[PDB]
This record gives C-alpha cells, structure tokens and sequence, in this order.
C-alpha cells in the first residue's frame, strides 16, 4: 500500500512488512534457494586467497570486463567532425547499444545509423545495404560527411568497404565527391580505443593520402592535436584553452565537445561544431602532430609519420604535474611561443594545493582501472602526490604498455607495492581488493558492485569507489569534468583528498565511540 | 487537435524526405487509427526488415533473448558468447529486479562473456566454450545452470554450441542451454523472444514432467513480467491478496526451479503477449494449461484484470477480487484527486517496444490524459489488432519509426509529454517537451498494480509540471 | 602499542583493547559519569517536540551560532585592496583569531595587524597605540594603504579613530598623504557582514567624499561592482569573466582573489592584485554601481546613492537562473553591451542540466543556513529545481529580509512547507531537523555536528550535510568553487544531485536486503 | 653552518627595518644561545607587551583561559561571555580530545555565548547572564557545572559576574565559576593561564576538603596535558602500565570530579609547566602534594621521565618502570631504524607557545635532527632558563617573534623543516620549506608517549621528504 502524501518507490516500498512476508514465501515456497548459511560460507570463500588463486587461473572465462568493442570508439571519433554522421556497416543491434551507452554517460542525444544487415546478407554480403544506406542516410539526416565503420558480422563475412563505397558512387547512390571515409573496426581485435585509432586514421587518409604533392611541413604554422577516445568535455576544453592562452595556432582533429553539450533552448541540434574537412585536408601543412593518448593512436602515428612526415614528439598524456609541464614545453619549442605568466601561475596554484593536502594523501593505497593512457596518467599523478597505487588494472592493456608503467613505478618509492595487470577483469580486481585491501578504488560505475561486495564482508573491509573514467552512469554531469592539464590535476587532487576526509568523517561519526576524532578542522 | 486528413497530410509531408524506395516502404508503416475499419485487412505493416541508414530505434535478437527473456533469471549464469561489446552494453542496463546475493547464488548484474579474440574467429570458439563452463563450475558453484547467448559471429563461423552444451550438461548435472540468438537473425528484438522461448521449451521446461509437486486449485504463473523496478512484485501481491498461489514468475526475479514447476500450474497469466505468447501456447498444447492476457497498468485495467482472472476459478476467488478492488479504491481515489487535476487534458505521445504502446493508455486515461500518438519498435500485426480498441479515433500510428519521422511528428503534434526510451529522451528535452522513459521508468516505478499507479501519477506530474520547462527561452530572446 | 609498518593515529589507535579498558576504568573510577541509560534517555528527550518547545523559548542563551563579528568582515574587505594591510585598532587576541579563521578556510596566509591595546589603554585609550602602530606597520610591512577597523574594547572605551589617525599624521608617525581609511566595527552590532559594509563605506568615503566637485556620472563608461563578504574565489572570478565576455567596462571594488590564491613557487607574497586606489578615486565617474549582496551593503548603498548620485539597480544576488538572467540584462541595459552568444549558450547548458536531473531533485527537502543574500539565492535556486526548502535559518537576518524571502516562497508551489527563522542558531536548527526531518542540510562545517546527532538517533534519522557556505574547514579546496552565475548554478546542481545519488547508493548497498535498487544507471 | 657572529649579524640586519623605539625593544627579545654564560644573567627579555603594528603571533588572556585551561573540561559548560566573535573563532579549533555524548553529558565542541548586543553594552549583561544559567539548566540538565569566560567588554562595563555566579551556584547546587580572562588583561595567553588556575583554586578545588576518598600509595594526577590528538591517553597508559593510578587529568579529557579529587593524590605530574605551575604550587602549599616536571616527547625523555617518576615511590614501581621501558624498546628501535636514516642531519626551526619549543627537542634528536632555531610566543624567564640545557650551542632564540623577523630568519638559516602554528604554515610552504603544525599536530598525533613517537617520526618523514617539495620551480624558469 501507499500513503498518497508520501509515495514510496521500489526503495523503500518493498521493505514494507507485507512485501517482506510475500517475498519470504516466494523464496521458501518456489525458488529452491540455497540456505543462507551456505550462501554465507560461499561468499566468505570468494573473499579468500585460495579463491583468488583459482580466479587468476581462468584461461577462457571473462567476468565483468573493463573494456568495450572497437566500433564504439569509431563512433565517438566520427562525432568529432563537422556535420558528420557515424555509420556502422553491419547489424543494427550494435548501433542501438552504442547510442544508449553514450546517452547514459553524457545525458545527451547521440546520432548514429546502421545499414541493418540481416541473415539475407550473411552469405551474399552487405553491398546493397551500403548502397541504399548511404543514400537514405544522406537524404534523411543531411550530413556533409558519413564516416563508415563495421560490426563484427561484416568483419566475419569479409565485406570489402572500399569496393562497396566506390560502387555506391559509380552507380549514383551518393555523389562521387561526397566524403565517405571508412575503417574496418573488428570487435574481436583490441578494444573501443582501437576503433577510435582506426576510424581516425581512415579519415586522415581520406583527405590527405592522394593530395600529398602540394604539402609542406610547417607551412601553416600550426600544431595538430589528436585527442583519442575522450569522454570528459573538460579535457577537450582545457587543451584548447591552454593553447589559446599561449597564442599557439592549432587544429584539434576530432572535437565533439559542442555536439556532446548542446543547449536546451527549444531546438534539437543533430550536429554542432566539430573539426572541419578543410582542417583535415590542410593538416599535413602543420609544423607537427601531437598525440594526447599515444598508447591507442599507434596506427594514426604510423600514418602521420609515414605520409605527413611529421616528427611526432614522444609525449605522455598531459596528466599530472610533470607530464603537463613537458607537454607545454614541447608545444613551446615547436611553436616558438613562450609559456605565459597565466599558465605559470596556474601551475604554482596546483603545487600550492599539493603542499596543502599532502598529509592526507600520503601513503594512501589505491586500486584503479581504465584505458591505458588514462591509467598511466593517474598512476603518475598518484606518485606525484605521495600515494601508493597498489592494484593497477588495464583490461585492454598490452605488454609494451605494462613495461612502461612498471618503469614509472620503479622510479618512485611510492611504486614499491604496485602491480600492473593486463588482460584481467573486474572479477580479478574484486579478489585483489579483498586479499590485499587498498583504501579506495578509482574507476568507472562498474566498480560500485565491488564496493557492495566489500561492504558485505563487513564495514571494516569496505573499499569506497571514487568515480573517474568511463562510463559513469550513476552520477550526473561528471562528464563535464577535467582530468588533463593543471586544471584536471587540481580537480583530481580535490576529489581524492575529499573522498579521504569524507570517509574519515563517516568512520568518526559514532557518538562517544569514534567521534573523539570527528574534528571540525582538517 | 488534428483531423485524420491533416495527420495524413503530415505523413505525406514527412515521407517527402526519403528516396523513392524508402518512401514506398515507410508509407506502409505509418497510419491513422480508424476503428470503423476492416475486420481482416491490416491498418499498418509491421515486423519487416528495417531500412538501411534511417536510424531505427530497434535492437537485435540478442537483446530480445539475453537482454529481455533470459538475463532476468537470477540463479543461472548467462554467457554472452562472442566478442566483448554486446555483454558490456547490456550489463545492468535493464532494471529487471531480483532478490539475491550477487556473485554467490545470483548473477543478474554480472557480465559473463567469452570475449572472442581473432583466434576464436579463425579457429572457432567451441573449445573455449567448454573450458568456460568448467571455470564457471569452479568459481560459481551455487549456479543452478548456464545459458549460452550467441552473438553475431557464432552462426557465421559454424560453431556447434548445441554439441558443447549437451556434453557439458551431462558432466555437470545441470541444464546448459544453447541459444541461437545471433543478432543478424530476424529484424529486431522480436525474433530473440521467439528463439529464447523455444530454447526454454527444448532444454528446460520438461525436466520435471515425471515428478510430483504439491499442487493446489489456485496455482498460477505470471508469464511475461520482467519486474522492471519491482513491477512483478507489486503485481504478485494483488494476486495473493486475491487468494492465488504464484508458483513462478517469467522471468522477473525468476528462477530455474520456478520455470521447471510451471507445467504444474492451473493457469498461465500472460502480461507481455509479444515476448511470451510462444511458450504460453506450447504449454497449452503439451500440458493443457490455459493462458489469459491481462493488464496491470492503472485502476480501470487492474479491476478488469482481477475480475477476469477470478472468473476462471470459483465464487470464492471472485468474492476475493471484489474485496481486493474495494480495499484499494480509497488509495486510488486519493491519487486521482491529487494528480488528475494537474494532468487533465494533457496530450501524450508514446513509442516503446512490443506491449507498453497500448498497455499504458488506460493508466494515462485514469489521469485524464489522452494518447494522441503511439507506436512500436517491433510489434506484429496481432499487437496492432489489440491496439485498435485501446486507441482513440484518428490517433497517429507508427511502426519502426525513424529518428526523422518521430522528430517531425512531435514538432507538428506538439504533445505535452513524450513516453519513449533513452535514445529519444534527450532529443525532446532540448525541444522543451517533458519526457518520461517508458522502458526504465526513468529509474522510478514500479508502475504495475495499485502501488505502481501512485508512483506513475507522481512521476507524470513531477515531469510534466516541472519548473524547468518554463526556462528554456532566454528572456532577451522574447 | 604500534606495528611500525602500519602506524595508527588517534583513530583507530584508541580503539585498541588496552586503551578501551584503560578508558573504561577512567570513566568508572574517576569521572562520576552519568549512567548510560540516563544519557540515552536525555539524548532521546533532546530529539522531541517538547525539547524543541523549551529550546525556542530561549531569550538569553545562544548555542552554536551561525555568524561571526564585524571586524572579521572588515579584514576581508581590506584584503581586497592593492598593497593594503588590514589593521584592527584594539586587542591583539582578536587578530590572532581572525587570521586563523581565514587561514583554515582558504589554506593560505592572511595578513593582518593589531595595535595591541592592553590594560594600560583601558582607561586612557589607545592614541599612543595608534601612533606607534601605524608607524611600525608602515615600516615593517611596507603597505601602500592601512585600513583600520576596531575590536570591541576600543568601541567600548570610545576611542575616536578619526582624531587618533589625524593626530598620528600631525605628529609625524606617518606621512600626511598616506592613505588610512577607517571604520568603527562594533562586534556587538550586527555581524561579520556588517563589518564588511562599514569598512567598504569607510574606504569609499576616504577616496571620494572631499573630491566630488569634478565627478560626472557615466563619464568613465564603467560599472562598479561591490561584491560584499565573499569566501568563494570562483565568485569573484565568474563575475569578472562574464563582464569581460560581454565587453563591459567594470571595476571590481574589493577584489581579494589574487592575494587569497598566490602560487607556491618559492616566494612568499604578502600582497597581490587588489582594487587600486585609482579605481576607488575614479568610481564616482562610473555609469552606476551594482551591489552583489545588497542585504549587507545598506550603508554602502546610502553613500553611493547620496554622494555619488548613482541609481543603484534593485537586483538580487546573481544566484540561480532567474537572478543571473536579471543581472545580465541589467548590466546590458546600463552598459549598452548586448548579451553575447557565449553566455546564451552557457545558460542553455544550465537549463539542459536542469532537465536532465529534475527527477532526482523533485520534492527533496532541505534545511539550510548562511548569510542573508547567500541564503535567499540558495532558496531561489532550490525553488527553480523543484526542491522544497523547509527550514531556512539566518542567524544574522532581519525582519525586512524575512519578508522578502517569504514573498519568494509564496511565488512558488515548492515554498508551501518552508519557514524562515531569524535570530536563531544551530541548536535551534538541530531541533527542527529532528522534529521535521529534511532529506539534507546545506551549510558550513558546523553542520557536521548536527549530522552526528541525527545519526545517533538512528541511521533512518540521519540528515547528511552538503557543504556550501562559510566556513568550510573539514574539506580541502572547496574555497575554489563558484556559487554565482550559470557556472555557480551548474556546480550547485551537480553537488545536490550527486549528494542525493550518493546517499541513495549508501541506502541500497545492503546485499540481498536493499541492493535490488542498487542500479548501475541513474 | 652559521657562526655565532653571523647569527648575531643576522639579528642586527633584521632589526634595521624598525623605527627606533621598536628596534630598541625588539633587540632585547632576540639572542644566540651560549651555555658559557653566567647562568644568573638572563639570555633574553620575555613576557613583555607586544609592539603595536608588528604582527605578533600572540593571542589573548581569553584564549589562555577559555581556549586552553577551561575549554577541555568535558562535563562542564563554558560560557563565552560577551559579543559573538571570541567563542566562534575558538569553536573546536583546539584538538583537546575527550570521550562523551556531546550536547547531553559533555559539551566541549559546542559554543555557548551570551552574544552581547548594544543594549547589553549600555545596560550591562548581569541580568542576561542570570537568565542564561537558568536556560542552561533547562536545556542541558546533565551539566556538572558552569564557567563564565569573560571577553573584553565585561570588565570595561563594570558587570559583576562574581555576584551572579555566587547566587546562581547556591540556587542550582553546582559550581558556577566566574573567570576574569578579558583579553585586554596581560600581554598574551599567559595571564589567562594564571587567571584560570586561580579561578580553579578559588571556586572548585577545595569543595571535597572535608571528604573521605579511597586512596592508594600510587595515586597521581597528570597536570597540564590537554590531550591534543589523544596525547594524555597515550601518556596515561604508560603511567598505569607502571602501576600508578591516575586520579585526574588536567584538563585534557578532564572532569569536574577529577579536579575535585586531585587534592587527595600523592604526586602531581606537571607536563606543561607554563600553564599549570601555579595550581601545582598552590597544591604543594595547601595540601603538601609534591609536583615534578616531566617530558613524554621521544624515547630518551620518556625513559628519563618514567624512571624519575618511579623513584618517588618504592622499589616495585621502579622495577615496573624498567619493565615498561623494556617492553617498548623493540618498537622504538624499529621506529628509529625505519625513519632516522631519512631524517638524519636535517635542521629544524620551531616557534610555539610556552612549552613545546624546548620540550620536543629530544624527540627530534632521537631522529638525528638538530633544532637550529626556537622560540616562544609567551614564555617567561623561567622557561628560557629551562631551554638553555635543551639547546645546542649557538642556537638562534626568539621571544614574541614578529612576522617579519621569522620570515627573515628562515630565509637566512634555510632550515629543512619548520614547526609552528596555523598562521605560519602557509607562508613557509610557499617558500618550499616543509612545515608541520606543532600545536594541532597537523590533524595527526598523538605525539606524547611511545605510541606518539611512532606517529611523530612518520609525520616528520612524510612531510620533510614529500615529493611536493621538488616541484615548486617551473622547469622553464631553471
Ligand atoms: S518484454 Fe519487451 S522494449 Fe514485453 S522487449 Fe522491451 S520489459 Fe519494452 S514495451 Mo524495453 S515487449 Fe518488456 C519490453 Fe515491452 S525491454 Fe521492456 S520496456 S513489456
Ligand atoms: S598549554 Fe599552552 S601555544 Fe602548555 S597556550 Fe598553547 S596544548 Fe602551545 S606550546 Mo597552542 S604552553 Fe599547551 C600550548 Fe604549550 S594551545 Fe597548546 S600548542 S603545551
Ligand atoms: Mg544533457
Ligand atoms: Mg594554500
């Protein structure tokens, strides 16, 4: 039942006695549920070193992964180009999911089409789907560019995208001069970040490969910036802001920050902002190209080095103090622009914050996960703060990356208790935070379930989650944050120290038991 | 308010955008309701392939199998079999609620996957699958059984998951259900429902045929309620207040045991016709268990449904139905008095999957609201047949609506509220149009039953009358 | 005792058995402590309507105030002027506390001097203190201006500041043309905000009263902005940013944002930025003066209207959507500058966030406190969000203010359950959140103790604190936030929604009991 | 690294900044240690008025009475009597820890005030004060008694708080202690200590003089430990492990009953000489209770202190002291082995109130660190006498240092670490110099006792060796 002046939703409605009784009868009468004691005993066993051993011996099962599939990344990349429709050649179920996943993270519309290949196309291939699809998409949604990627069906069947698009043009489904860059994005290779790399290199090739004759390195006096798979609006914005403050001419190649943040002013805008085709066409005339997330931009890098002849600087993701410094110094060198007083002051304000907060941060132990570049930047900054990153998980990481991270750890005393895991999942991570308990986890919304598991063992074992990464689905508007630059470091620092203090307040809020340390001033 | 002729002119205008082939097709999927129409002639085409490139809202057969029918079964482990995408996007995105200790005796919010790599494409994944089942037995020993939810590649590479399953089931002493719900099959979620219902028929349902069970004359199963926000629980309670005994729930908060005992019940109560008519009809064929359709959205339909269900039993149950209805009337009257005056006369457009586009109309009407447009992603003609009587005259109808169509229709009809999914929500908010998710209940609900209706009314009022809607235009642009 | 590789601080050290036993003997042997049962019974009684009755009948005792004293505000005002040293004529104990209070909030140095009046001066007065003090301060710390306020001692004995400063000049302690504006700031009138008003009007008079002959309204084509007592760096910054974006010529009169945020770069900077003397001297030539916090700038307003002849617009604090809109439209009208695209889009993004988050915010009940302008802006925004501000407390509020807030409440349906309290303290508020429990409190760090009290009654009665206001001492770097403009509204919205969701996750984290509603996606 | 001559030259250079009068005064408050001095000549002038306008770190007599001595007494209510400022700024700023149910039987972190308005200035606050006591009895019935902590105005307006207190105490049957700690009195926190010690003497201490008490040979009181971060508890435990019975703690975690029983003890153990020598001396005069100074900072001083305290009793306590010291040796040696190699050879400057500028030197030396500068806000000559033996030769000394002086000394001496208060912390951090709060323990501690020393060493290392200090210079400015 309900009181109408105080209506209860699922929580706490189902805690009402009548519901409790009914569900106790359901369980006992009809579910043949294991007895509680046995559930308790098995739970206990899932928290042990013995269970962890069995867990890490898995060779075939993946549980609770911490990656997605390539075309997810291809779509995000495509969204960053002016009046560009993402188009995924293959099965439509995929596009429904890609859109939902991003809708839930950004709380925004996400525009993407499928060509809806079915069983009919499973033997003969999707040539007709491509012809009708391109024509329908162009007329219905009026993009200036359609960026084509693939689902696993199309990859398995082996559709030749190049031929299908060229035939679509030859037979008048779309104009010859209408831009349709493409990439194979197999979901059973790499991950979402690989998809972004592949899509990006596809678009770069489309507008530059056949027109290299007139290009001269440095002639436009700009720096290209490739951001990679990035799901924080603040990150796109902070890079632009810093370069503009330095007076550095730049082109951000794939810039979705406008279309992922349109105003609610009475009108729906399918398209907004984005990198122009002119920018991509002119990009070989830049002084150089900077890759903000190099560990998932390897194909892009080979193209930019091999065809554009740019000497891509060896830069880490500009996260934390050192790596932001090095990014700015390199941009200074390439551009000839000095680092201005505003950025100098901003840096020192970050360092002020570090001095002010160091006592609470020192020695704190973190589990963390995410994409390779993000993870290593977070690792680096944690070391700069005097924190210990004990469990470092990158499901979609490789051996070369792990070695680079292991060397970062080995150069700091705060790295001594750290291990890097690649190819491991969040069920692996769950065991680690039981057997070798840290203070906190840093990761995405999927971590909430690990936090729940730890609390069930007992309050003293609970490992709180700090949400930084992708996706974040159970909080609102964190997609507006920043994790790059001094600005991102300040926000990360603040989140960390206040998580520590918040948890300390919780633990010291017990009247007459723990509140002796419930200090007003920290 | 628009005339049939104007609505029909709207349809014609919107179709102008498409190439001829697309136009000719889409013209068959858009209609205006006319209940003084033909007995046998369809009003609309349905359950056909989506056109390429037009931005359908539809998903795939894996969604309808793994996401919809199987995923909710709380004490089995469902393997997403293929590359890593499908399981990750579908991980805990549907609020099919359950009671359990997750990771120990229940597994619903977890993602189990075979995470196919290129090696698995080239050499096949049968060996991988066999090892996975072993590893599952080691690490999750309280699982009652396993389902294998095929993603696109399994069919295309010629893996034999039926063979893997039958050998593994013999060894481990539990059902291992192979499901051929690869996403290239069918046109939508719909065929996944069908494939999934058949996998249940063929691998689970008959296991206890020989066995005795302690039965009563009042034993029922709730078929096709996935317990979104506790929807099934707020339904179940009314059925028990009425004197019935709910032996099984398919598949919201559901278990293997419950499914396996369902052949012993006296009556199958079908809420979601679309998704589970298949198994309902199988059960009437093989076991002689009748099934009836009901509707638990809003007081009108609940009363109708309770009386109808009760009349299948005896005078006692019928007396009971009258008691239950009377008990909740003061609540319903209080809810209507509070919220109906705030919603009276407001117009709604809906777009959902296979049921709710017709099923929720009664509840809106209990609040004085009118549905001026509705449609389905993947309904069949039998669903459109059932929609006609539920709809007002000259109501706009749309099957597998395109992104473009839905936007144009909304701009013209100017509804006060839209009820659709997550892919639609943030579009219409930008237009200044109140929007409520009618799949996820916008993280609210339940909406089924008497307790559900009070939450439904609060939510419609909360959103439709919210202050935020008065603030979209900057004062210096008026 | 201690494990050296895992050293325990007070928490959890004193939870060790040996310490627990020792303290149990201390209590039983030596403290003559009331029995637990009796403590329980009295605690219970403090949570009741009966106790609340007695509590609100207080006429003489104040418990846990929510205000400070005038000179604290005078100091902050003074800090906002270039190379200005705050100088408090009177007792030195005061300045020790003022400095500490700001040090703890801002985690920065806070420079202020006393003239250290002692018993010697208690009969004869502090004339010699002023002479030597001015001279010593000027030589030691080399300010360009010394801004004088008073402690309660000097007010009680009745020192004539004007005469003392004039005598300091006549007798050669400081140069005649050295700027020494002053104000009487009695701690037993009004509050800290009153002190800011008094100091500001003092400085305005110092630089303008005798030189009005040559002034012409509008001649410099600027708008003056007086911010009032403000302890969020973001607030000063966002006002500047918005005006600059509009291309509006302005003077921020009292701008401490630089000196409250110097970089840690190896050098201590006692002074930084601030409003110039030139800006104050020229301020009568502005088009007009806008007061951001009019409910504590009444004296300033009388001066600006009576002597400058400025037609100060009737504007509320620019908090929330409507009042930010009104501020921008007024500045547009006065300046002739159109409101630009960038601010228009920023507004629409705020509105987007409101549409995205409204379902979680709807009907949430809040207790809140702070200074009058801050409180009413928070009330206004809560109404814009569909929240109910049930307990509205302003210790330093007056009857005219209460009436203005009551009218704001009456213009919204969400105001129906609200009461405004003036002259009440946080012990009053404690009773209200027990007898008429809200969902959350919004206030300063002093609220933490109310949250502890509510949890002791039981988890179901706990009212979580959301820290917005001053002071905030138990979290780090929240002083960098914004509460004004669209930017401030976005940050407040984000904080509110995520407090709600955080608390919902806590309530639904119980395995197999409440985690049915522990949803990934919210 | 600096000669006496250089230090003396530093002093002369720093004094150049001042006008003549100020310079003449300040020259008396700055010195260089030389233990080859006539131990009857003063090394430094102390406990004099601050110069106007020079930015002393010092507080007022209210701070030393309310903030320091009285405030920690957990089961009494301390009224800040006057306008609202003093109580607010002093609300929970000092970590004088206690165990209780705050608002019910303890009141330490609350701010009770008479919040004087203008009418109270003009007409006097005595009537207000009387009503306040009534209101307190109504609303806080478990309070064991009340103190009245006078702020500047009480004395200046001629209120008679002694009369109010006498009448109110008779009525309510509990001590009501009037304290004339107005902040214009004295020069610093110091006189507030003295006023507060006398208020205890005159209004609390003798109440149980007639009465019987169950005494033992080993009854002691800890005098002058305010339990900063649990300092007194980590002291108490050692004294009880040694076989003594701590009847009272003054005033960290202290109660009225404990104070009132203190005249029954066999020995007063004085940690903070400055703040509570007065009451210690009174208790020796009136009751014949001896008092001894001790020091629980660091293993060297703890051992010395335990053996010294034990030798006042009997052979058994002395045996016990040897047992306690031996029990903790493994711990101390582990702490030294871990942290002393990271701190060896590092230089420290201190500036604190009345005790810790000398008392913590031994602990720094147990980690191989050297104090190259120290000073006090408000010490007296007797404190400086006690500092000489604790100090290294040619150590810089500063009494009531000015903002300017402390900055200049730090710039020249270039210490590796500074230990001072909140008003100093953020200055030196900007200069790139590690800083640890030596009042608040930077929200850490305890630092007293064996358990305290482990935390002290961790903290010094944490801060001195922190990575943040290598990062202050932008790499493009090197
Ligand atoms: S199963 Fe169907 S799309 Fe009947 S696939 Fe879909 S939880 Fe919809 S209109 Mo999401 S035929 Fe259920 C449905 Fe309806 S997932 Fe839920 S809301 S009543
Ligand atoms: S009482 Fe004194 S200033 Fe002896 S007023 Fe001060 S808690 Fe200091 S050096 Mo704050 S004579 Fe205690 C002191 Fe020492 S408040 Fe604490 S640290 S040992
Ligand atoms: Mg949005
Ligand atoms: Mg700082």
């Amino acid at each position: 039942s309900q009181q109408v002046d105080k209506i209860k939703a699922s929580y706490p409605l189902f805690l009402d006695q009548d519901y409790k009784d009914m569900l106790a009868k359901k369980r006992d009468g009809f579910e043949e549920k294991y007895p509680q004691d046995k559930i308790d005993e098995v739970f206990q066993w899932t928290t042990t070193k013995e269970y962890q051993e069995l867990n890490f011996q898995r060779e075939a099962l993946t549980v609770n992964p911490a990656k997605a599939c390539q075309p997810l990344g291809a779509v995000l990349c495509a969204l960053g180009f002016e009046k560009t429709m993402p188009y995924v050649h293959g099965s439509q179920g995929c596009v429904a999911y890609f859109r939902s996943y991003f809708n839930r993270h950004f709380r925004e519309p996400v525009s993407c089409v499928s060509d809806s290949m079915t069983e009919d196309a499973a033997v003969f291939g999707g040539q007709q789907n491509m012809k009708d699809g391109l024509q329908n998409c162009k007329a219905t949604y009026k993009p200036d560019m359609i960026a084509v990627s693939t689902t696993c069906m199309a990859e398995v069947i082996g559709d030749d995208l190049n031929a299908f698009i060229n035939n679509s043009k030859k037979e008048g489904f779309i104009p010859d001069e209408f831009p349709v860059p493409f990439a194979h994005t197999p979901s059973f290779v790499g991950s979402h970040v690989t998809g972004w790399d592949n899509m990006f290199e596809g678009i770069a090739r489309y507008f530059t490969l056949k027109s290299m004759d007139d290009k001269v390195v440095g002639s436009n006096k700009k720096i290209n910036i490739v951001p990679g798979f990035e799901t924080y609006l603040g990150n796109f914005r902070v890079i632009k802001r810093m370069l503009s403050e330095m007076g550095v001419g730049y082109s951000l190649l794939s810039d979705p920050e406008e279309v992922l943040d349109t105003p609610a002013d009475g009108q729906f805008r399918m398209y907004a902002g984005g990198t122009t085709q002119e920018e991509m066409k002119d990009a070989p005339n830049a002084l150089n190209t900077v890759l903000l997330q190099p560990w998932h931009l390897e194909k892009t890098k080979k193209f930019v080095e091999g065809t554009w002849k740019h000497e891509v600087p060896k830069l880490n993701i500009p996260m934390g103090l050192d790596w932001t410094d090095e990014f700015l110094m390199k941009v200074s060198e390439i551009s000839g622009q000095p680092i201005p007083a505003s950025l100098t002051k901003e840096r020192g304000r970050l360092v002020d914050m570090m001095t002010d907060s160091h006592t609470w941060l020192h020695g704190k132990r973190f589990a963390l996960w995410g994409d390779p570049d993000f993870v290593m930047g977070l690792v680096k900054f944690l070391l700069e703060l005097g924190c210990e990153p004990v469990h470092i998980l990158c499901h979609n990481g490789n051996k070369r990356w792990k070695k680079a991270v292991d060397a970062i750890l080995a150069a700091s005393p705060y790295g001594k208790n750290a291990t890097v895991y690649i190819g491991k999942d969040l069920w692996h991570l769950r065991s680690l935070v039981f057997t070798d308990k840290p203070d906190f986890m840093i990761g995405n919304s999927y971590g909430k379930f690990i936090q729940r598991d730890t609390l069930h063992k007992g309050k003293e074992f609970e490992v709180p989650l700090i949400r930084i990464g992708f996706p974040i689905f159970d909080r609102h508007h964190l997609h507006r944050s920043t994790t790059l630059g001094y600005e991102g470091a300040m926000q990360i620092l603040t989140t960390l120290v206040n998580s520590i203090l918040e948890r300390l307040d919780e633990e010291t809020r017990g009247m007459q038991a723990t509140d002796y340390n419930h200090d007003l001033v920290r | 308010k628009m005339t049939r002729e104007e609505t029909q002119a709207l349809i014609q205008e919107v179709l102008e955008v498409y190439p001829e082939k697309a136009r000719k097709d889409r013209a068959k999927h858009l209609a205006v309701n006319d209940p003084s129409i033909e007995q046998s002639k369809k009003c609309i085409t349905s359950n056909r392939k989506s056109l390429p490139g037009v931005m359908t809202v539809r998903g795939c057969a894996y969604a309808g199998s793994k996401g919809v029918v199987w995923g909710p079964i709380k004490d089995m482990i469902h393997i997403s079999h293929g590359p890593v995408g499908c399981g990750q996007y579908s991980r805990a995105g549907r609020r099919n609620y359950y009671t359990g200790t997750t990771g120990v005796n229940t597994f619903g919010t977890m993602n189990f996957t075979s995470d196919f790599q290129e090696k698995d494409i080239v050499f096949g994944g049968d060996k991988k699958l066999a090892k996975i089942i072993d590893e599952i037995e080691t690490l999750f020993p309280l699982n009652k059984g396993i389902s294998v939810q095929s993603e696109c590649p399994i069919g295309l590479i010629g893996d034999d998951i039926e063979a893997v399953a039958k050998k593994a089931s013999k060894e481990i002493g539990k059902p291992v259900v192979p499901v051929r719900c690869e996403g290239f099959r069918g046109v939508s979620q719909s065929l996944g429902h069908h494939i999934a219902n058949d996998a249940i028929r063929d691998w689970v349902l008959d296991k206890r045929d020989g066995q005795s069970f302690e039965s009563t004359p009042y034993d029922v199963a709730i078929i096709g309620d996935y317990n979104i926000g506790g929807d099934a629980w707020s339904s179940r309670i009314l059925l028990e207040e009425m004197g019935l005994r709910v032996v099984a729930q398919w598949s919201g908060d559901g278990t293997l045991a419950e499914m396996e005992n369902t052949p012993k019940v006296k009556l199958n109560l079908l809420h979601c016709y679309r998704s589970m008519n298949y198994i309902s009809r199988h059960m009437e064929e093989k076991y002689g268990i009748p099934w009836m359709e009901y509707n638990f959205f809003g007081p009108t339909k609940i009363a109708e449904s309770l009386r109808k269900i009760a009349a299948h039993f005896d005078d006692t149950i019928q007396e009971n139905a009258e008691r239950v209805i009377a008990k909740y009337q003061p609540m319903m009257e209080a809810v209507i008095a509070k919220y109906r005056p705030r919603l009276e006369g407001k117009k709604v457009m809906l777009y959902v999957g296979g049921l709710r586009p017709r099923h929720v109309i009664g509840a809106y009407e209990d609040l004085g609201m009118e549905v001026v447009g509705t449609g389905y992603e993947f309904a069949h003609n039998d669903d459109y047949d059932r929609t006609i009587k539920e709809l007002g005259d000259a109501t706009l109808l749309y099957d597998d609506v395109t992104g473009y169509e839905l936007e144009e229709f909304v701009k013209r009809l100017k509804p006060d509220l839209i009820g659709s999914g997550i892919k639609e929500k943030y579009i219409f908010q930008k237009m200044g149009i109140p929007f409520r998710q009618m799949h996820s209940w916008d993280y609210s609900g339940p909406y089924h039953g008497y307790d559900g209706f009070a939450i439904f009314a609060r939510d419609m009022d909360m959103t439709l009358n919210n202050p935020c809607w008065n603030k979209l235009t900057p004062p210096w642009k008026k």
